[PDB]
């Protein structure tokens, strides 16, 4: 009953961004270089 | 020091617009055809040749006496024009070559047991509708050929000759023909002067076929091709055609593109049902009467404000009654015969080519690659989720696993078991959501780019676009302003010598600074996004038949990455789709052949322009993926867009306002920048590949059963679905039904990404009839015989006029009357007779070597008829050629290639071709027809054995008994000129190249026995290989000594070379007729014949100082074999008999399969392991390994070599390559090893079909062959007895009207010996490949890390 | 707990028809030859009607008939014109 | 049923998520390119990281 | 009945993660086009 609040509140803000169809630059830049520190770890030595 | 500019004798281009319009607006000082650009600079600043040929032109007549007209209207008359009658000489020819053809008849018949046929062709009563053609062709060839020897010796030379009523001045840059009869003049270019002699040839060629195949079958019927075509009634349509293309100026070209479509209709009609040819009958008529209407004012638009406007055009009556007109003669020549509606398929080359402009088809595809297009995100995700499905598959088939995913959380519980049990659902699963929910997934690296520089792939001899602001280079200096050609000069000190050539081969050999590890960081870093100095320039060239098809071309950075990207979608992608890869040799030809069946047969010919980004990346991004890379698989749309279109052609400028940037100047005709769409084959397998990956999706959302073949630009969609409604209609309307649904829902899939397919294109069938262009009905094939046939003549497929190529040429364009056509008798007299007028008219007048070439050609005719005592001049001629070219005679065909089409040991077979020739030649001594055999065992073997030309030619033979090629006395030129280049890898290659060869044959010297096949597996798995194919590629090049310089002529040195290698190839025959040993024993049999086995064999090994070769003798059929006619009695032979019991076999089919002469090689072990990551070469590299590894055991040295090889090329040893390396179980290598040079099929010479309708038996002969031999291997290979059987039963039809209801082969003994494996002994060289992998290491694969 | 799930259901059975029913309409020249235009994405409709306020001249001609117009055909049997039934009445027919 | 309301809860926000990323593919075209703000939309592909790293350790390197 | 939930939350995590992107090319002004450009020059030596 938890992760569904999470879901019934998302789901919200999903229709809302979908719907215009200033931040979000940021969300970007922070998000590519979540997944760039794990690769290059992964990528380097077994 | 000498530089010759030889013009060409053939077409082999195209015909120039723009350089048209130059002349005629110099000459004329007004607009010529066109008001553009071109004109106004020809008028004021022309250039110094059309100065020159109008100084000649005014010296003579003058031109304001005349009509001006255009080169096409005038023709008809210069296609009527008369000259000086040549029947006399034809006649002579057809004698001359009836004789030699009748010498080979005799050959055929003698060994076939057969017991006049020649004398159906009377020459006294030649029609006059083939006899026109050969004079008008004789005079215009005569003219052109002395002007090509007048320009060798002098530069720029003006001849005037005059033939009949119509006077020609020729030039290099311009041609005028004027005509008194009509008081008209006209101005063309050196094309369109041997075009017209190109069409006079074909139609000379095609008349000639047809009235002597309609002479042999009105004697003997299926003596000549099967088809009846009516000469008066050809000639009636090129006459026809040729006035109305002479009406309709230019535009009347697209006007004669549609009688293939005529001709399709025509088929259609005869093989269908009246639903489907009536609708594709009135689609050709809507589309050709709409072009007809639209004719006028196109002409009448194009020639505003220019000396034509003032000329008349047709109106629309006459132009409608002359098409219909030359439609019924089309449709009168198909006589509802289906094999004269395939024979006509000859007469899209028989009327010209037209005029291509270079600025116009730019313009009409511009606003084409320029219109915004919707698109529906549903079916876009589909198409991408088909492209995901069909990669899944792939892999799960190849490799029995799903492809390494990024995230496993975008799938469902059944695509994530699914992902687990590691498999695919089946084609009745898979609805659309499964489409939709799978174009969520996004791949891992599963491929790489290789860190070197593949220079196989980089290297050709193509060209290239200079950059951006070196583009001025393109256009005569006269054409351009002074401040243009001011900066110009400044811009080019500042250039290297690498950005200053049009030429890949100049671009790379004259690199200064060059690097192999420079495109991988070139495309990881996405270095072409933003380039200043990018540009693709549209020569326009193009190809036949069509106003307008542009080649593009690019600078060579970004030649780089498309080459790149075609290599790798090539390499990994392509495999996964067998619908495209397939479609050349297996899928269409022989593998594809209540329920409703159905076709449809959409073009993808204008495919291209109709991409955007959004509808290519949607793939590409997943190839992107796939390989790891960022922007790869879709630069073309990233770069395009940013750049500008040009038409860089050497005469047609753009308007500049005087400003150097291209990117500033205003669109014009020939400029403009956003270009959305695609360029012309630059990505056409993604594109493909999306296409077959739509179908996907279409099949899944209705229910049918789609299967695509992809036959060159054409898509065909076979269709079936249980239709499970009857009682009705019954068969042929849910046939319709199928096709016209399916055809609907096939047009909108299209339409939803973008493609609007034209109503004119795609066309629907009851079953697939035009696949790759071959018309195949009901099993049964129709062929087109005269079609490769039309050009063949006197110097034909020839760099320089060499007498041998030329011969080999014309021997090989008439052997497909043999292949394709089912007559022997029409290809023998065509191949006798242009090859009596090659050698014996011909050569008294040669460009480059003048007389010399006849005299050497006289000496060899006196010394055979010394050496046979031949008392007539003229019979020595006939003997001569037919004797074998790898002796030293005129003859481009070896017997064998009659009756089967491969063979190991060319030898054996030229040798029992001249046995026999000289057993039926009742002209000569019996003691000189066994003499001629001991002065060929008479060698001077004493030579150095060098086993280096055993590498590169397992059929080798030497002490000078071989002819020599331009591979082997241009090497040295070649790595000469490599040597002295501004390129240090390539200087350091070549330098080190004489010493690397002479060392590679020193490996494996003192092993024995020699097997020359393992030499070349031992070849290949060197890196010298590599290099050694560069050279050969460099070698044939027309100048080698010019490559460094920008000349574009031939130099002195290669013309002597060139002169010197064609007049001592021309005395050989004579060189071994001189000594004559009489101590040599000819092996004579016991059926009083001599064994030709036993004789090559002894040739061979004294020739190499009897080195003990093996596994390169074995016996021809023609002579260890007998063949005799009976019904089930007879002595142990093969026996050979026919299903039906019809006198005749053409046009039948039989309840048999195909016979395809397979060889079941190399029964293999292969191992399991993951080969995705390694490249093609060090796959190769792996298999060569394996074989020399298969091939050669207990021999000492071998694993120490296999090591120092697996270090020197993959870099790793060679116990760590042990696992990876396959593992063969077989003894036998001299019969199962695969290899280059050992033939992999054995067909006969026969279209397929034809094999369906015989079978065979073995049994008795395999009983004799035990009795005699063991259970071990001998010589003799079987699918090749078959395919001489099958070939037997169709020639004796062919000669008599009966075909033979059964025939037995009895093996003759003597001629046949055993292949027992060999036991090697000796010691390898193995230190030696150290240092050759070394020197070579620019041509070695990527190091397995 | 239950409730919640039917509304989740119905925001996603809507969010699909959204995503189902979107347009896109593809990168070009901006109308005056001077840069690229990015892409767009909504109705078919709107889109359409944007678009061919945009073009000038030819190019909207064949706009009206590539993304407006199609070809309708029904049941095949394609009917020849009357300009081409003369073609036919000469090649067809004294033979 | 409960526990198949939401498993076609889960194939129909996967259905969507494919529709998201064939749109994000679709919209990063010429316009981003020249900007240099596709990558950031694609993101990096294992291969760009590798160039990174060797030219960072080849300096560390040359220390 | 409990892997589903969270793999729901999962899918709708990165549904949102990619309507976050879905506003630079098109839905965003082409003043801020040019923003993560910087940074893009600016990773090559971040790390
Ligand atoms: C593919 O390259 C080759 C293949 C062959 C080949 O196939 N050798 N043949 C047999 O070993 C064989 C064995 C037997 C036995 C087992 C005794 N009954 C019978 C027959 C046989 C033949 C014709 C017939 F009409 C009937 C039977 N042949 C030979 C040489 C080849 O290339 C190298 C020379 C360069």
């Amino acid at each position: 009953e938890a992760r569904l609040e999470s879901i019934e509140e998302k789901l919200s803000m999903i229709l809302g961004l979908l719907r215009t169809l200033r931040d979000g630059i940021r969300d970007a830049m922070i998000g590519i270089r979540e997944e760039l520190i794990a690769d290059i770890i992964k990528e380097a030595a077994a | 020091t000498v530089n010759v500019y030889l013009p060409d004798s053939y077409l082999k281009g195209v015909i120039s617009f723009s350089e048209t319009n130059a002349i005629g607006s110099c000459l004329l000082k007004r607009p010529y055809l066109k008001n553009d650009n071109t004109a106004k600079v020809a008028i004021e600043n022309p250039v110094i040749e059309h100065v020159r040929l109008k100084n000649a032109v005014n010296s003579k007549m003058k031109i304001s006496d005349y009509k001006v007209v255009e080169p096409v209207n005038m023709q008809h008359e210069i296609m009527k024009n008369v000259h000086s009658c040549e029947l006399t000489l034809l006649k002579q020819f057809l004698t001359r070559s009836k004789n030699i053809s009748t010498l080979k008849l005799n050959m055929i018949c003698d060994w076939l047991q057969l017991k006049s046929i020649l004398s159906f062709i009377d020459v006294e009563f030649i029609p006059s509708w083939v006899s026109n053609w050969f004079s008008n062709w004789y005079n215009l060839n005569k003219l052109i050929l002395e002007f090509r020897r007048e320009e060798v010796i002098r530069t720029g030379s003006i001849l005037c000759r005059s033939l009949g009523k119509l006077v020609f001045i020729v030039s290099s840059y311009g041609c005028i023909v004027k005509s008194n009869k009509s008081k008209r003049v006209s101005f063309f270019t050196y094309n369109q002067l041997l075009t017209w002699k190109d069409v006079m040839l074909s139609r000379f060629n095609a008349n000639f076929c047809i009235w002597v195949s309609n002479s042999l079958n009105e004697n003997q019927e299926g003596l000549g091709l099967r088809s009846n075509l009516q000469g008066m009634l050809t000639n009636k349509l090129y006459e026809t055609v040729d006035y109305m293309l002479s009406l309709c100026c230019n535009e009347g070209f697209s006007l004669v593109k549609e009688f293939e479509g005529f001709i399709m209709s025509e088929i259609l009609r005869i093989t269908e049902h009246a639903q489907f040819s009536t609708r594709f009958r009135n689609t050709l008529l809507n589309g050709l009467t709409d072009q007809l209407t639209k004719l006028k004012n196109k002409n009448r638009l194009r020639v505003h404000s220019t000396v034509l406007e003032n000329n008349d055009y047709p109106m629309y009556e006459v132009v409608l009654k002359l098409l219909g007109d030359t439609l019924r003669c089309i449709k009168l020549l198909i006589n509802k015969n289906l094999e004269n509606a395939a024979e006509l398929y000859y007469i899209f080359r028989i009327f010209g080519h037209p005029m291509v402009d270079e600025r116009d088809a730019m313009d009409a595809v511009k606003l084409n690659n320029e219109i915004t297009k919707i698109l529906r995100l549903e079916s876009l995700t589909e198409l991408r989720g088909a492209f995901i499905l069909r990669i899944i598959k792939g892999f799960v088939d190849n490799n029995k696993r799903w492809p390494k995913i990024k995230n496993l959380k975008v799938l469902s519980k059944r695509w994530t078991m699914y992902f687990k049990a590691k498999n695919y659902p089946s084609q009745l699963e898979l609805s659309e959501q499964d489409f939709l929910e799978l174009a969520a997934i996004q791949f891992e690296q599963e491929f790489s780019v290789p860190e070197k520089t593949n220079l196989e792939m980089v290297l050709n001899d193509k060209a290239i676009s200079p950059p951006k602001r070196l583009i001025w280079s393109v256009y005569p200096k006269n054409y351009l302003p002074e401040t243009i050609k001011n900066r110009y000069l400044e811009e080019t000190f500042n250039a290297s010598d690498s950005l200053k050539t049009r030429r890949v081969l100049e671009y790379y050999l004259k690199d200064n600074k060059f690097d192999q590890k420079e495109l991988k960081s070139y495309v990881v870093r996405q270095e072409y996004l933003n380039d200043k100095e990018h540009i693709v320039s549209l020569t326009g060239k193009e190809r036949e038949l069509s106003v307008g098809r542009m080649f593009a071309m690019q600078p060579g950075k970004q030649r780089q990455i498309q080459i790149l990207a075609e290599k790798l979608l090539a390499d990994n992608i392509v495999p996964f789709f067998p619908e495209t890869l397939t479609k050349y040799g297996d899928l269409d030809l022989q593998r594809i052949m209540y329920i409703a069946r159905a076709s449809i047969v959409t073009d993808l010919s204008k495919f291209n322009q109709a991409f955007r980004y959004e509808t290519t990346a949607i793939c590409a991004d997943v190839a992107d993926e796939l390989h790891g890379t960022q922007s790869l698989f879709c630069w073309l749309h990233l770069i395009v867009p940013m750049t500008t279109m040009i038409c860089a052609y050497r005469h047609a400028p753009p308007e500049t306002k005087g400003e150097y940037d291209i990117d500033k100047i205003e669109e014009q005709s020939g400029l403009y920048r956003y270009h959305m769409g695609g360029i012309e084959g630059w990505c056409q397998k993604l594109w493909t590949m999306e296409a077959i990956s739509l179908l996907d999706v279409v099949s899944v959302k209705t229910r049918c059963q789609m299967t695509s073949l992809l036959n060159g630009d054409n898509q065909s969609i076979d269709v079936s679905k249980p239709v499970k409604l009857s009682e009705g209609l019954d068969e042929v309307k849910a046939d319709y039904r199928l096709a016209v649904k399916m055809l609907k829902e096939i047009r909108d899939a299209y339409r939803n990404i973008g493609h609007k397919l034209k109503e004119g294109e795609t066309y629907i069938s009851r079953d697939l009839q035009f696949i790759s262009k071959v018309i195949q009905s009901e099993g049964v094939m129709h062929p087109t015989p005269i079609k490769k046939v039309l050009r063949v003549g006197p110097w034909i497929n020839t760099i320089l006029d060499d007498i041998k190529t030329s011969a080999e040429s014309i021997g090989s364009l008439c052997q497909e009357l043999e292949f394709r056509g089912e007559s022997i008798i029409v290809s023998l007299i065509l191949r006798n007779f242009w090859l009596y007028n090659l050698y014996m008219h011909e050569s008294k007048q040669h460009p480059l070597a003048g007389k010399q070439l006849f005299k050497q050609l006289n000496k060899t005719l006196t010394s055979v008829q010394r050496f046979f005592e031949i008392k007539r001049e003229n019979e020595v001629v006939d003997l001569w050629m037919n004797i074998p070219m790898q002796f030293g005679g005129g003859d481009p065909v070896v017997f064998y290639r009659s009756f089967y089409r491969r063979t190991p040991d060319f030898l054996t077979e030229a040798i029992s071709h001249v046995d026999i020739l000289l057993k039926i030649s009742a002209n000569i001594k019996n003691e000189t027809k066994v003499s001629f055999f001991k002065a060929l065992l008479s060698i001077e073997k004493n030579e150095r054995a060098t086993l280096t030309t055993l590498m590169r030619d397992p059929q080798a033979v030497g002490s000078e008994r071989q002819a020599k090629v331009t591979s082997d006395i241009n090497r040295t030129a070649v790595t000469s000129i490599l040597s002295l280049s501004p390129n240090q890898l390539f200087s350091d290659s070549a330098i080190h190249y004489s010493r690397n060869e002479e060392e590679v044959g020193i490996i494996a010297e003192n092993i024995t026995p020699v097997y020359p096949h393992g030499l070349r597996v031992l070849y290949e798995s060197l890196p010298f290989h590599k290099a050694e194919k560069v050279v050969n590629m460099i070698s044939g090049t027309k100048s080698i000594t010019n490559l460094l310089q920008r000349t574009s002529a031939i130099n002195g040195e290669d013309i002597d070379r060139a002169v010197s290698m064609m007049l001592e190839n021309l005395g050989l025959l004579s060189r071994i007729l001189s000594v004559v040993v009489d101590s040599i024993e000819i092996p004579i049999k016991s059926n009083g014949r001599l064994i030709c086995c036993q004789i090559s064999r002894t040739l061979r090994e004294t020739s190499w100082n009897n080195m003990e070769i093996v596994g390169v003798t074995s016996p021809s059929i023609t002579t260890c074999m007998d063949v005799i006619y009976a019904t089930s009695s007879h002595l142990k032979g093969i026996i050979i008999e026919k299903f039906s019991t019809d006198r005749t076999t053409r046009g039948q089919r039989g309840p048999k399969s195909p016979w395809v002469g397979s060889s079941t090689q190399e029964k293999k072990l292969v191992p399991v392991y993951n080969r995705q990551i390694l490249s093609k070469q060090q796959r190769e590299q792996l298999e060569a390994i394996g074989k020399m590894r298969w091939v050669y055991k207990g021999t000492p040295g071998l694993r120490r070599l296999l090591n120092k090889i697996c270090l020197g090329s993959l870099g790793i040893s060679y116990k760590c390559v042990k696992p990876l390396l396959p593992r063969f179980m077989s003894v036998n290598f001299l019969h199962r090893l695969s290899v280059s040079s050992r033939p992999m099929e054995f067909p006969a010479s026969v279209p397929a079909y034809r094999t369906t309708n015989y079978h065979f038996d073995t049994s008795p002969i395999n009983q004799a062959l035990s009795e005699r031999f063991g259970n071990e291997d001998i010589n003799l290979v079987f699918q090749n007895a078959i395919s001489c059987g099958i070939s037997i039963m169709s020639v004796v039809e062919q000669l008599t009207g009966r075909s033979p209801k059964q025939l037995v082969l009895i093996p003759q003994l003597e001629e046949i010996d055993i292949m027992p494996p060999p036991v090697f002994q000796g010691k390898f060289n193995y230190k030696l490949v150290d240092k050759i992998t070394s020197d070579q290491h620019i041509f070695s694969p990527d190091k397995i890390d």
